[PDB]
């Protein structure tokens, strides 16, 4: 999981 | 006519901007797994009969042009129009591979004076991107 | 005799205003992953604003982050769905 | 098991972002106007969703500004609905 | 499990906020025609079986504190909850009758981690003020 | 006709  | 009509003879076109990598000196970071989106987006639309074009890592200023060119094309046969967008941003920015670009600047050329092949049919933004930097903690339930 | 120029537009938002947005390296992002979801289950039933809240509910119950830096983990997400749409659209004739 | 703070809320705006919303002295301002006409109408039927879809047809088409004041006259106004509601709401 | 359950013994409150007056530092006009909006809502929410409560001119002191106090009220036994705001604004901001305030500074009272007993419920806010100074000059059909 |  990563951010935008 | 409470429903928009969707019997034209082309659904229209699904205009797809995957930005995965961007230049060093924005400070923005690879986005891993888009191309999974892209392709899942590509194949969901296809079998929603929508003319899909997918476009790559794409500068701010590919961006522009791109929807310039899209808004001044011919749409009199098309129901409707969608645009997606899989990118890093900010509240009311998207970014090209380079910098940010204004939302409002790509939607303005899709409006309803100034894409008349489009006036009374439905104009569909999809955008994956952020809009700020706050985290939501949740709440149990 | 007009129409608004802003009208017939709709935004489909992936998290909420002034928020980040979460996407898996492996699996896509939370939202497209659950709006292209819905949107093969329910294209040819639904109505697209029917259809997008079910993504809403998707994203906001089935997901959760998982990070090894704490400040970013168990961290939850709801899409934002903006629309001027003046009729009811749904995607088969 | 748990879900986001802002999730279920529903904001029914009178115009689009950065617009003025209308107002009539007489008759009240055309999206209270349109959205209390379209609850009495089908409140008992409809999803909110669409009733407020309703509401937009009905501000956008059936208003238009007069104004002795030309920069004023002959506009428009589009509602916005931004929804982070996770279900259909009926009000019955 | 796609619908919200509003069969709750109360639908829930639906508070009315009607500025009409503005004080001379705003630089606002009177909003002639706000009391018939105000009377045409408490009737539509009253058909719909919501708890009205109308407030008039309200400060921005007294938005927020109302909004605080709503919200720490039970709503355990209500379905839903639902705001109304009459007034003048600009983008992201309400007025009080003195000033301007933050809509997130309204709305953040009922999170779901801070209204407990809305939480999982329908939170309608309902807003006729200005979001700018922009006109639609519209296009012909 | 007034704006708010």
């Amino acid at each position: 999981d990563e951010v935008x | 006519d409470n429903s928009y009509k969707m019997d034209y003879p082309e659904m229209g076109l699904c205009i797809i901007i995957n930005n995965k990598n961007f230049h060093k000196s924005t400070g923005m970071t690879s986005r891993s797994g888009t191309d999974v989106d892209a392709a899942n987006l590509r194949e969901t639309f296809r079998n929603l009969k929508y003319e899909v074009r997918n476009k790559n890592d794409l500068t701010r200023e590919e961006i522009v042009e791109l929807m310039r060119d899209v808004s001044k094309e011919d749409h009199s046969k098309r129901s409707s129009f969608v645009c997606v967008l899989l990118s890093h941003g900010e509240e009311g920015i998207i970014f090209g591979t380079n910098g940010p670009v204004d939302l409002k600047k790509i939607t303005n050329f899709f409006r309803g004076d100034r894409c008349r092949s489009l006036t009374g049919k439905p104009k569909l933004f999809i955008i994956q991107a952020c809009r700020g930097t706050e985290l939501d903690c949740g709440i149990e339930t | 005799h007009k129409i608004p120029v802003e009208a017939d537009f709709l935004y489909a938002y992936s998290t909420a205003p002034g928020y980040y947005s979460w996407r898996n390296s492996k699996d896509g992002s939370w939202f497209i992953q659950s709006l292209c979801a819905m949107l093969k289950q329910y294209a040819d039933k639904l109505e697209f604003m029917h259809i997008l809240t079910r993504v809403n509910r998707k994203v906001a119950t089935e997901f959760e982050s998982f990070s090894f830096d704490a400040t970013f983990h168990a961290k939850k997400q709801i899409p934002c769905i903006v629309s001027m749409l003046t009729k009811e659209l749904y995607f088969y004739h």
